[PDB]
């Protein structure tokens, strides 16, 4: 996945699933990787 | 356009896949039924 | 989904949402006349359809 | 109105994909089903004796270790053994008693030719070649891994033969008409040199496995692994294994009298294993011919044909002596099951059909036995009467 | 997660068949670690 | 006008008219009365309306009037071309089509 | 388009090579 | 967009991908839905070819020639014929329910050829574009009939309405209503039937118009000139208008002795001896019915002396089969040469 | 390879097999990687032959240095920036 | 006996393949007891129904009165 | 993987494709070869 | 040599044995086919 | 052993051999053709 230059603070998740079921950890949620 | 034509292919091949569904439907029933038809008997007049 | 700045999924939150499209790439064209001689199913349809 | 010449016919084209815009992998594709509607096996890819059939015909048949089936497989004589010794693998395969099969077989063939030297234990038994021969190098026994497999150590090596075919411009009449030793010697010394750099661990699991069953039934039958043991394994890998895989699956108006004899002349030949692959094979089983030769041992090499076939054949041996005497790796007996409950129905069609023309056969009274020495008290013993109740119920049942 | 199935049948030490069914043969499945 | 692609109007497919039929008598007078002259005279006809149009026509105008019209196949837009004209039903655009 | 034959028209062999249109030496190597 | 501000990440990449390709929309472009370049048919039957046509051609030539009329020496050129094969295109447009062409191909498209069309190729072309390429053959012996004068006018006809309708030009309708009512050989009209998932496509059936009547009747009269006999026809034609009868009628008992062909007949005659002494042999079996019938009735049959009764059984009348079909087949081409002598 | 088509093609062997069929085309072949076997030192690189389509894939992707690999997600072109800023 | 003995299997088979020729898939009717009533089935809509489809109207394929075809019967009553 | 996804794509195009060939191959041949007619017996 | 032929002619023997398998079936094929009747079976009293 | 089963192969292949020839010259017999007669005579 990528974040778009200069839409980094907006919200941002990863919904990873098998047929209609989810795997462990979805709905991942990643945090800003280096500061502000 | 490798893209448009990658998603055009999933669905070409969803829509062959229904076409062989209801092949294998017509197939099944006639090779069935194509052994129950009645022959017909001809007898001579005299 | 709507939320708020932090995020708790506002219910009373009337608002309005539009989907306005635009257009990507470069502007292509063909004319060919007569388009039936040369076997040319790209512009025979003039509005290139 | 209007005559009904030949130019009026309705004619049918259909909608191909032109064969240079292709991949090369769906050429391959497009073109093997344009090849399978000359054979005629375009019947759907998805599509009766009964299963309690089937089962109690197999548990008569595998009686007294495995004598009720080679008994009855001994009985025939030239054509409807090979049908019942199919029938028999494909019945084995269906149950997955091959192993079972294999044990006994080897067993019982050895004891019959077991007062006969060990030189030709494999070659003048009647059912221990034809057994390998079809378990290894059928269409419904093998699996596509394994001709795979099969295509690899042999392709550089035919590849080879064909390179200097066309190399020294040697007609086709030449090859058929002159010793395999003396034009092909190249090609064979890469075969020998390709089989050193295999382990038996890497042949695909049921050549090994083959191998070990026939190794420890021949050590049975003499007396740790002997030399003698040592080489009728090597005459079941050169001779049984990659000699029916060269002779086997290897790729590459006028009057109806004569449109006829046109087409016959081209269907004999696509159909014929070309001479190149021929004369190759030919080496292959003189190779293994003398692996006997450097297990007894000398015998006067004069030659430049001989000193290559006897180091070919000592090469062999040495192979094997070691690969074969190594600890028994795991070998799982695979098989294809692309055809399984279809491939059971004629099993148990051709051994209750051939239950019943034997019991005729014996009752009035013609059977010449295939076997010279198998007479006909052997055939009536009690275990086959049993067959004969059980054939004759399950023919109406 | 389903059925493996193998079929054991017992044979007299001369070696004709049981068929009669009297024999208990057990089957115990060891995963090597 | 241009057929949709360049096809001919075969039989198959949309029906013919018959000459001196009681269709070519309806077409040849409504149409000389809208030009009030009888120096207009048909030589082909050729019926478009499909089952599937007349069920969906009268489903529509339950309880309207309805008026015969013509419409200008040369001026008609190159997407109501008769092949479609056969398929949907002489569809109208956002703007309107006048009659 | 059209094929050219001088008498006897075009047979299938000759007629299907038309529609795919529309539509230091080696022993040296070997020695070295 | 809520309230008008971005939401997300909203450059949203939106692939649009075409409906069901329905087949009677599919379009047809090209002339080939129109107009057809008919070709000779490689189906053709000249009268047949001995060696003794150089011999008569030769002899009798040199004989005028070789001294004053005909002096030659030249090498001049015979003129080998300029037959045209003829491959005839048009382009099958595949398209969705609203008119959107397919992207890729891999779609169902037969293409049937009736009355003279034979189909050669439908290519996919990647993209949907599928190419139909024929070729319409016309028969020989039918065509020699109708003269120069009918297929000039029906060859007239076809090139006036290629674009324009029937309904343009004044009079064509009633052109045509004569044409079918001349009620002649060829169908002076070809078939072609173009099907998507097999359903007819808007304007199914084709029907494409020859406009090439005239060459094929040149071409084939060129090629019964060209043809061994037909010189030998040509040479007698020469000698009726001048005169000399008996000249005349006695090259037409030369030509139709050897047009008489030996090697057909003793074939037949050979067979015919062996069909009549087969005869003789089947009620032969049926005179040793009772050979073994006055015997035997303690010597008891076996059970494969069954089976393979019924396999000589069914044998013998595989082989009755077949010399009737040999018969048959040397009996219609014998009929053949005797219907052209 | 002497091999009809890539199915019949496996890593094991194939290194092997190189050079066997002694067509002019793939005995060049040989010539190229002998060449790179003796511009070195030692004579002793094991070679592998990876079809598209196996598990052993990634071992030849991950030495594709200019692209993206599982361990940095940089290119060349995205490393030579993140120098500079740094710098 | 109501799925051996169903109200109508149509004229013929080739009609089935035209059915499936630019058109639709094939239909299952289950045995069925009760509810296969109505008009247009077996009323007096049904001998019209079957005179424009080209049938039977009462048995669908035949008018069955006997257990096995007999020429001898259908020659003593000719 | 966007082209390698494209031509593995298109050669499931050509499976499917090559199975309709065949299964109409089935079809015509029930409706045309009469085997779906009855046959007939000749009885005195 | 006599075990490379018997491995060369009973190839040649089992592969135009089911060659036969296909021709008795696409001379059946036709013969139905073609023909202008229903199988005609002459039923007389045993 | 193994000339018994040769010579039985190669008298095996010789037949089909000339039964290739039979059997399609059949099939070029019957394209040939618009519509057979019924092999039923009667009578």
């Amino acid at each position: 996945y990528y974040i778009p230059p200069g839409a980094e603070r907006h919200f941002v998740e990863i919904s990873i699933s098998y047929h209609g079921r989810p795997i462990k950890g979805s709905p991942f949620r990643p945090r800003p990787g280096g500061p502000l | 356009q490798s893209q448009s034509d990658l998603l055009e292919a999933q669905k070409m091949v969803e829509e062959q896949r229904l076409e062989i569904q209801r092949l294998y439907k017509v197939i099944e029933s006639l090779n069935r039924e194509k052994s129950l038809v009645p022959p017909v008997v001809l007898a001579p007049a005299n | 989904r709507v939320r708020n700045r932090r995020g708790e999924e506002v219910a009373d939150a009337d608002g309005a949402v539009a989907l306005c499209f635009s257009p990507l790439g470069e502007p292509q064209y063909s004319f060919v006349a007569d388009p039936t001689s040369s076997l040319s199913v790209d512009a025979y349809r003039m509005d290139t359809m | 109105p209007i005559a009904s010449a030949v130019e009026y016919i309705p004619t049918s084209a259909e909608a191909a994909t032109d064969p240079n815009a292709l991949p090369p992998q769906t050429r391959e594709i497009v073109a093997r089903a344009r090849e399978a509607e000359e054979r005629g096996e375009n019947l759907p890819t998805l599509m009766k004796v009964p299963k309690a059939v089937c089962r109690r015909l197999w548990n008569l048949l595998s009686d007294n270790n495995f004598i009720p089936l080679l008994t009855l497989l001994k009985a025939s004589d030239g054509d409807q053994r090979r049908r019942l010794v199919a029938a028999a693998c494909n019945l084995a395969n269906s149950f997955s008693a091959v192993p079972d099969l294999a044990y006994h077989l080897f067993r019982y063939e050895l004891k019959w030719v077991g007062h006969l030297p060990a030189s030709l234990f494999l070659h003048s038994s009647s059912l221990l070649f034809p057994f390998l021969s079809f378990v290894t190098s059928s269409k419904e026994m093998l699996l596509p891994g394994d001709l795979s497999w099969l295509h690899q150590v042999m392709d550089p090596v035919l590849a080879a033969a064909d390179s200097i075919v066309a190399s020294e411009h040697l007609s086709a009449d030449q090859i058929l008409r002159e010793t395999p030793a003396k034009l092909f010697r190249p090609a064979g010394s890469l075969f020998l040199e390709r089989l050193k750099r295999l382990s038996l661990a890497d042949f695909p699991c049921t050549f090994r496995g083959l191998l070990y069953l026939l190794a420890d039934a021949v050590d049975a039958q003499l007396r740790h692994v002997t030399s003698s043991a040592i080489a009728t394994c090597a005459e079941t890998l050169i001779c049984c294994f990659f000699g029916n895989f060269i002779l086997r699956y290897a790729p590459k108006d006028e009057r109806t009298d004569l449109v006829g004899l046109r087409r016959m002349r081209e269907i004999a030949e696509r159909s014929r294993v070309p001479p190149t692959y021929g004369a190759m094979d030919k080496l292959l089983r003189q190779m293994a011919s003398f692996c006997w030769e450097a297990v007894s041992s000398e015998a006067a090499l004069r030659n430049v044909e001989e000193q290559f076939l006897a180091q070919a054949g000592k090469e062999i041996v040495d192979w094997c002596a070691l690969q074969l005497k190594l600890p028994r790796l795991e070998s799982p007996l695979k098989f294809s099951s692309a055809v399984l409950r279809k491939a059971a129905d004629e099993a148990t069609g051709e051994f209750l059909q051939y239950i019943l023309r034997l019991d005729r056969d014996m009752r009035e009274g013609t059977f010449q036995s295939g076997t010279p020495g198998l007479t006909e008290r052997d055939v009536a013993t009690p275990a086959y009467e049993e067959l004969l109740e059980f054939a004759i119920r399950a023919s109406t049942y | 997660g389903r059925l493996a199935t193998f079929t054991i049948q017992a044979v007299n030490s001369d070696g004709t068949f049981m068929r009669s069914g009297d024999a208990s043969f057990t089957v115990y499945v060891d995963p090597v670690k | 006008t241009s057929v949709g692609g360049d096809v001919r109007l075969s039989e198959k497919d949309l029906g013919a008219v018959l000459r001196d039929s009681d269709e070519w008598a309806f077409l040849e007078y409504l149409l000389q009365m809208s030009v009030r002259t009888s120096r207009v005279r048909l030589l082909q006809a050729w019926h478009i309306a499909t089952p599937h149009l007349v069920s969906a026509f009268e489903r529509r105008t339950q309880g309207r009037l309805l008026t015969y019209s013509f419409v200008d196949t040369a001026s008609l837009d190159e997407d109501n071309s008769l092949q479609d004209i056969a398929r949907r039903g002489l569809k109208i655009p956002m703007t309107g089509m006048r009659f | 388009p059209s094929l050219k034959t001088l008498d006897v028209p075009a047979d299938q062999q000759s007629m299907n090579v038309f529609l795919t249109r529309l539509g230091e030496n080696l022993p040296t190597l070997m020695s070295i | 967009t809520y309230e008008g501000l971005e939401i997300a990440g909203s450059p949203f990449e939106v692939h649009f991908i075409r409906g069901k390709a329905v087949a009677e929309a599919c379009r047809v472009i090209g002339q080939g839905a129109k107009t057809c370049f008919a070709s000779p048919s490689p189906h053709l039957q000249l009268p047949y070819v001995n060696a003794e046509e150089a011999r008569a051609l030769i002899d009798q030539r040199a004989r005028e020639e070789a001294w004053k009329t005909g002096v030659e020496g030249k090498g001049e050129p015979p003129k080998p014929a300029v037959l045209n094969n003829y491959v005839n295109q048009f382009v099958v447009a595949v398209c969705d329910e609203m008119g959107n062409r397919v992207s890729i191909g891999g779609h169902r498209v037969s293409v049937r050829g009736s009355r003279g069309a034979k189909i050669l190729q439908v290519v996919d072309e990647g993209c949907g574009t599928y190419r139909v390429d024929y070729a319409v053959y016309l028969p020989k012996t039918p065509l020699q009939q109708i003269d120069v004068g009918l297929l000039e006018k029906i060859d007239s006809y076809a090139w006036i309405t290629q674009a324009q309708p029937d309904v343009f030009v004044p009079g064509i309708a009633e052109a045509y209503e004569h044409i079918e009512s001349l009620e002649l050989p060829i169908h002076t009209e070809a078939e072609i039937e173009v099907l998507l998932n097999e359903q007819p496509i808007f304007g199914c059936p084709f029907k494409v118009r020859i406009c090439n009547f005239v060459e094929v009747f040149n071409a084939y009269a060129e090629l019964d000139r060209r043809s061994l006999l037909g010189q030998q026809v040509c040479a007698f034609e020469r000698v009726l208008e001048e005169g000399n009868y008996e000249e005349a009628t006695s090259m037409l008992w030369k030509v139709q002795d050897m047009a008489d062909e030996k090697q057909l007949k003793e074939e037949v005659v050979k067979v015919l001896e062996n069909l009549v002494r087969k005869q003789l042999e089947r009620e032969d079996a049926q005179k040793r019915e009772a050979e073994e019938g006055g015997c035997t009735y303690l010597l008891e049959e076996t059970s494969k002396d069954r089976e393979e009764k019924r396999r000589r059984e069914v044998e013998e009348i595989r082989s009755q089969w077949e010399d009737i079909h040999l018969l048959r087949e040397l009996l219609l081409r014998l009929n053949k040469n005797c219907t052209d002598r | 390879f002497g091999a009809h088509s890539l199915d019949c093609v496996h890593p094991d062997v194939a290194a092997a097999s190189i050079g066997d069929s002694q067509d002019p085309v793939g005995l060049r072949v040989r010539a190229v990687v002998q060449s790179v076997q003796g511009e070195h030192l030692c004579n002793a690189m094991r070679l592998l032959v990876i079809r598209q389509g196996d598990p052993s894939e990634q071992k030849f992707f991950a030495q594709l240095m200019e692209d993206r690999v599982p361990s940095l997600l940089l290119t060349f072109a995205e490393f030579l920036q993140k120098v500079d800023m740094r710098s | 006996q109501a799925e051996r003995f169903p109200v109508t299997r149509d004229i013929s088979l080739d009609v089935k393949i035209d059915q499936m020729k630019a058109g639709l898939t094939l239909t299952r009717r289950l045995p069925m007891v009760y509810g296969t009533a109505g008009m247009a089935s077996h009323g007096l809509n049904g001998a019209i129904r079957a005179s424009v489809l080209g049938v039977a109207y009462p048995c669908h394929p035949h008018c069955v009165m006997s257990l096995k075809r007999s020429p001898t019967l259908t020659t003593e009553a000719a």
